[PDB]
RNA sequence: AAACUCCAUAUAUAUAAUUUUAAUUAUAUAUAAUUUUAUAUUAUUUAAUAUAAAGAAAGGAAUUAAGACAAAUCAUAAUGAUCCUUAUAAUAUGGGUAAUAGACGUGCUAUAAUAAAAUGAUAAUAAAAUUAUAUAAAAUAUAUUUAAUUAUAUUUAAUUAAUAAUAUAAAACAUUUUAAUUUUUAAUAUAUUUUUUUAUUAUAAAUAUGAAUUAUAAUCUGAAAUUCGAUUAUAUGAAA
RNA sequence: GUUACAGACUUAAGCAGUGGAGCAUGUUAUUUAAUUCGAUAAUCCACGACUAACCUUACCAUAUUUUGAAUAUUAUAAUAAU
């Protein structure tokens, strides 16, 4: 079916195989993030015990890979370099520089003081 | 509140009290809307105020005023408790008023 | 998730079955404290490329299944 | 600190009584670091895949009457049949 | 002894989007949908009228105008008698997909995009000279072939024969004099008064002030440099620069008005912009720098 | 090129109800110097060297032309040409980028007294910077007996920023030590050096430097530190 | 291996260092299934990389996908609906 486990829309502008595995793990672990909160506070709790946590800190190994944001990592949405990637502009050390200059950054130039 | 109150609620504001500016200042972020934000700060001081107004339980008056915060506080706040000398303030080298 | 609480590893494992015939059961996944609880039986670990076949031992506990399954090979000279 | 420290943690409780505090005098692991988690969680989902473009095309179930090109597509097509011509365009997909 | 506010830019047109959020990050997503807005707006520049003719509407880059109130996305437009009258054509209509059209138009779909209050306010202009970007778009995409090999010597001529060498020198002179005249007749009606507003300034108002004040506005001098692979014989590359009249403010030479830099790195009177597009010898880039006093 | 420009500096105006308090500031603006004036030697109509006298007067940054090196980038991106489409395209798990005879470059930490370590709560003294993909203060428990420091754990005060947090800046300064060093002590007495003196007996090249390194336990983060992270405690203490 | 000027950290001073030790690095040589790829005089070598556990990642092993990330065409049927 849809090259994706689940099916996702696309990143809307620039679009690169890596952002794409990266926008679907985003996209997925957004969703997940709060049961993944959830079985982790299980299984952390000392104040339960040790079965139910076990249960849970297995269910967790066993979740897919998508489920994690460690896996995301961030990447210039601009040219999808994942690279020197300041997160101010969510771009990279070449795109920023050329937008900054270029003066598509508002506000943005160069360090003249 | 009134002197065993009054001490009492400092006892239970905690840190939130500034005893060096003796206010009680909190802060409500736990609700997606200010105005639920608001009614939780109003129901915690009526709560404080109810507790502090009734030392049936205790009333804390034994319990030593913590201050160690606002001393903490006191460290990163930089002002100046030295002023030129009194008696270095002469009137006399100062000039008269001088008419046009 | 190496502490006195958290502890330890639990990977998903076949043990269960393989606890009948023993049957190496190719526990690809290679990352676990080897399990203080079962603590007896034969499996290949993957090594990269190859799935080392190994048991266990008295010395084989918190030692984790890689710890075993040597993955780079050997040095070896300069150019003669 | 000339203060019993059992009152002192009633204090503490009484804090934990005024304020909603978690009175953890236990000090075992409470899972309130994962409790605590109230930061922003979609902050990925409100950058990055944002979902909300008109890819470049979209243009022609709204305003009808214009005939817009887009000029990329069109030059990509132009290769595409230039490709085709000399011998240099692409073998088909076995249909497996 | 001021820059009136007519004189200096602002810093804001500096930067191509202008907004400001405190919600930072928030921010870096509201550009994020401004460029490539941008580029989508660009692709709605292409024409069509049955197989006869493509009228490219040149745009200058999106100059995003986002504040609170509302946005207000601005580019200047370009295209090429008693026909165009009694029937809208092609532009007037991308105008309507814009804004005049009620709901179904552009500017409504924005709004879903900014959460604000979108106003499209494009510029019509009538000489691609007279915005540097635009001027390379039109030798990007139009001109082509007319270069793709040589520069036509009428071509070229032409582009070099474009304004009448502008003599920056005489236009600086004239504009400082009359800045002169102008303080000089409000010194003295001050004057008049130091020994009401009528009073305080009279004979200066709308005519004598409010375009003698404007300073960029003469292309003094204009180079176009053809940059990339414009060579038919020749894979090499093929950089031919256009270099006319000078590029320097004699105004700021000798006068309380200073020299700004747009972005603090670029000059403001100094603009310019290069048109990137691939041509079948292959990819080739036209910068073109306005120095218009 | 210079100049305008930015930081920075002098002054001046406006703003801040001096509780966002730093008014010794923060900015917006204006002026200011690419310093000037005068005499005396020289020179030849007027420049240099000294002297004074007026001012606060002093720097940094950015900008690196044309061309050339067919310099670097086809892995920021983009594109021509050419090569593959059941594989040179996409995905999951594991592995690798961390491999090591030798060799090079760059750092770090070093080899102790014109130098290193404890300690200093009326907290000696800063700028710049961060904090809605969060910083995380006071305390509280342990490591550990007091306490402090240091490192983790419990709970989140306040602050989304001239408000609260990171964060009491540290070096300097003071006192105490310190191998070799027999320059030491410790038992005597000795005495107008007392934290010291002197007479006598004793006190047999890596140290109390160095932390490479090796074990064990413990803690962080996250499903997950095994190849492979970080931290500490107890041990180890090569090389130099 | 040229007459004469001038410029800068160019040299002579001066201070701190590198080469000598251990470690951290980037690299060459080499190994390996792979140790992705690029820079290699001056302008390569804590350089592309502002951080490689997985992801990043490009590479190797093992499985798995084939109109797939689009655009445009050909048809059948479920979803909002003036």
């Amino acid at each position: 079916n849809f090259r994706f486990p689940i099916k996702t829309k696309l990143p809307p502008g620039f679009i690169n195989a890596r952002i794409l595995r990266d926008n679907f793990k985003r996209q997925q672990f957004k969703e997940n993030e709060i049961l993944v909160k959830s079985l982790k506070f299980i299984a952390r709790n000392m104040n339960l015990p040790t079965k139910l946590r076990l249960e849970a800190q297995l269910k967790l190994n066993a979740l897919p890979n998508y489920m994690r944001s460690t896996q995301i990592k961030n990447r210039c949405v601009d040219s999808g370099h994942a690279r020197f990637v300041l997160s101010d502009f969510r771009l990279c050390r070449y795109q920023f520089r050329e937008n900054a200059l270029k003066g598509n950054l508002p506000g943005v130039k160069k360090g003249i003081w | 509140l009134e002197e065993k109150s009054l001490h009492k609620f400092r006892i239970l504001a905690r840190s939130r009290y500034d005893h060096t500016t003796d206010i009680f200042k909190m802060s409500s972020d736990k609700f997606e809307h200010a105005s639920q934000n608001a009614r939780y700060l109003h129901d915690i001081l009526q709560r404080l105020l109810a507790e502090s107004k009734d030392l049936t339980e205790d009333d804390f008056s034994d319990v030593p005023l913590d201050t160690r915060h606002t001393i903490a506080k006191s460290l990163r706040k930089k002002k100046r408790d030295y002023e030129f000398p009194e008696h270095w303030k002469r009137p006399e080298d100062a000039p008269k008023k001088k008419f046009d | 998730s190496r502490s006195v609480w958290k502890g330890p590893n639990i990977v998903p494992l076949p043990i269960r079955e393989a606890m009948t015939k023993g049957t190496p059961i190719r526990t690809n996944a290679r990352a676990a404290t080897i399990l203080p609880q079962f603590v007896g039986l034969k499996f290949q670990i993957h090594n990269g490329k190859e799935y080392v076949p190994i048991e266990i031992s008295e010395d084989m506990v918190g030692h984790k299944l890689g710890e075993f399954a040597p993955t780079r090979k050997r040095f070896s000279y300069t150019q003669t | 600190m000339n203060v019993p420290k059992a009152r002192l943690l009633k204090v503490a409780e009484l804090s934990a009584k005024i304020f909603d505090q978690n009175f953890n005098p236990s000090g075992i692991r409470t899972g309130s670091k994962i409790l605590n988690e109230r930061l922003k969680g979609p902050s990925v989902a409100s950058y990055y895949g944002n979902p909300d473009i008109l890819k470049f095309r979209h243009l022609k179930t709204l305003y009808p009457d214009i005939e817009f090109v887009d000029l990329e597509e069109q030059y990509r097509l132009s290769m595409v049949e230039a490709k085709k011509r000399r011998g240099k365009g692409a073998p088909k997909k076995m249909k497996k | 002894n001021i820059n009136n506010k007519l004189q200096h830019l602002n810093n804001m047109n500096n930067w191509n989007t202008q907004i400001y959020n405190y919600n930072k990050n928030m921010e870096i997503m509201n550009t994020m949908n401004d460029k490539l807005i941008n580029k989508l707006l660009y692709k709605m520049m292409t024409l069509k009228l049955n197989n006869m003719n493509i009228n490219k509407i040149i745009m200058s880059k999106t100059i995003n105008q986002h504040s609170l109130n509302k946005l207000n996305i601005k580019f200047y437009y370009y295209n090429n008698n008693n026909n165009n009258n009694y029937y809208m054509n092609m532009m007037n209509k991308l105008m309507n997909i814009m804004n005049n059209n009620m709901n179904n138009n552009l500017c409504n779909i924005l709004s879903y995009y900014y959460k604000k209050k979108v106003t499209i306010e494009p510029i019509k202009l009538s000489y691609i000279y007279l915005n540097s970007d635009i001027f390379s778009k039109y030798i990007s995409l139009n001109d082509m072939d007319k270069y793709n090999n040589g520069i036509l010597t009428n071509y070229q001529r032409m582009l070099n024969n474009i304004m009448p060498k502008l003599n920056d020198h005489n236009i600086s002179m004239n504009y400082i004099n009359n800045i002169n005249n102008i303080n000089n007749n409000k010194y003295n009606n001050m004057i008049n008064l130091l020994n009401n507003i009528n009073n305080i300034y009279n004979n200066m108002t709308i005519d004598n002030i409010p375009m003698d004040i404007l300073m960029y506005k003469y292309l003094v001098g204009w180079s176009i440099k053809f940059k990339g692979r414009l060579s038919n014989n020749n894979g090499r590359t093929s950089t031919t620069n256009l270099l006319n009249g000078t590029f320097n403010n004699k105004k700021y030479l000798w006068s309380n008005i200073n020299n700004n830099y747009k972005l603090n790195y670029i000059p403001s009177n100094h603009n310019l912009y290069n048109n990137s597009n691939i041509n079948k010898n292959g990819k080739y880039n036209i910068k073109v720098k306005l120095n218009f006093i």
